[PDB]
C-alpha cells in the first residue's frame, strides 16, 4: 500500500533526486528508508532513512553512467511490498 | 481546580492509549505523535495535579474515570458488548469520585 | 511466571509514581530520569504479559495491587495532603473498576 | 544551601565566553538550568536559553568585543536559590 510510485525527477550523473507518495496523513509512516546500490553487485549498496512526513530524498555521490537500483523500504513489511525502481545516470 | 486537570489527564491518557490502538508500533507517524503528545501533556497534567491530591487518592479517581471514558468511548462509537453487566458498575466509580471529590 | 511480570510492572510503576512526586515537574534531575525509566519497565513488563494473561484481569490486578501500593508508600514518604470525607471511596472505585473490568 | 553555585568564565574570546557553575549535589541536581547574556549597559533585551541539567558548563557566542557582559544563570524554577550573575569583559 505504501509507500507507492516511486520514481527519479532531477537527474545528474552523481546524482538522483526521488521522491514517493508517502500515502495520505493517517496512513503517514515514521520513516522509509531508501537503498541505493549498484545494479551489479561487485560491492554492498548504500542506505539511509528519511522522516515519515517527508516525500522526497536525494542521493549524493554515485558514479556516471552506472546503472543503479533504488529501493523505499516501509517502517515494515505490513504496509506494503517495497517499492524499486532502476536508473541509469 | 485539582479534580478539572486530573480528568483533563485521564481524558489525555485514554486518547493517547485509543491512538496507540490505531496507529502500528509507532510507526503511524501522526497517531504516533498524537500518543507522544498525549502522554507528554499526561504527564506533565499528572505532575502537576499531585501536590494537592493524595497520591493514593488521585490513583483511585484516575483508575476510575478513566475505565469509564475508555469502555465509555468503546460502546461510544467503536466497538460494543464485552462483558457487560450493567452500567451498575460505572455507577460505582462515579459515586467513589463523588465522595472522594469536593 | 507470566503472571509475575503484572505485579512487577505494577510495583514499577507504583516506583515510578511515587518517583514523580519527587521529580518537582520534572524539573529534579534523578526522579525526574528515574520516572521515565520506571514507566519503561512497567511497559515491557506489560507488554510481555499481553501477549500471555487477558487484558482485563492483567489489568484488575493492576488497579487494585496498584491503588494498594501507591497509597501506602504516600503514608511512608508523606502521609495525606488534603483528605476528604472517605477513604472508602477509593476502594468502591476500585470496586465498580472489578465489575466492569472482570464482570 | 542554594544552588547553584560558584559561576566562573573558563575561557574568554572577544565572540565567545565559556563557563561552568557547580551544579551542587546529586539530588540538588535540576533538569534544565536557564542562562541569560545581555549587555552591561541595559539598552536593550537580554539573551537566553536552556541548556540540560546533567551539564554543568554552558557556550556562549556571537558576542561583541570590547563589551563587559553580564551573564545570569537560573533554576527551573525560583525554589533552588537565587540565581547567580557575574560580569566579564571580552
Ligand atoms: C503512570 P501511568 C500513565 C499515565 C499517563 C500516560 C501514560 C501512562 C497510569 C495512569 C493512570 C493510572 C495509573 C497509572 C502507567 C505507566 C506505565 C505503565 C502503566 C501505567
Amino acid at each position: 500500500s505504501v509507500p507507492t510510485k516511486l520514481e527519479v525527477v532531477a537527474a545528474t550523473p552523481t546524482s538522483l533526486l526521488i521522491s514517493w507518495d508517502a500515502g495520505h496523513w493517517w496512513e503517514w509512516v515514521t520513516y522509509y528508508r531508501i537503498t541505493y546500490g549498484e545494479t551489479g553487485g561487485n560491492s554492498p549498496v548504500q542506505e539511509f532513512t528519511v522522516p515519515g512526513y517527508s516525500s522526497t530524498a536525494t542521493i549524493s555521490g554515485l558514479k556516471p553512467g552506472v546503472d543503479y537500483t533504488i529501493t523505499v523500504y516501509a517502517p515494515t513489511s505490513d504496509y506494503g511490498s517495497p517499492i524499486s525502481i532502476n536508473y541509469r545516470t | 481546580n485539582p479534580y478539572i486537570y486530573l480528568g483533563g489527564a485521564i481524558l489525555a491518557e485514554v486518547i493517547g492509549t485509543t491512538l496507540m490502538k490505531f496507529s502500528n508500533g509507532f510507526t503511524r507517524l501522526i497517531p504516533s505523535m498524537g500518543t507522544i503528545i498525549c502522554y507528554c501533556a499526561s504527564f506533565w497534567l499528572l505532575a502537576q495535579t499531585l501536590a494537592y491530591i493524595p497520591t493514593g487518592i488521585a490513583y483511585a479517581i484516575w483508575s476510575g474515570v478513566g475505565i469509564v471514558l475508555i469502555s465509555l468511548l468503546s460502546w461510544g462509537f467503536f466497538g460494543q458488548r464485552l462483558d457487560l453487566p450493567a452500567i451498575i458498575g460505572m455507577m460505582l466509580i462515579c459515586a467513589g469520585v463523588l465522595i472522594i471529590n469536593l
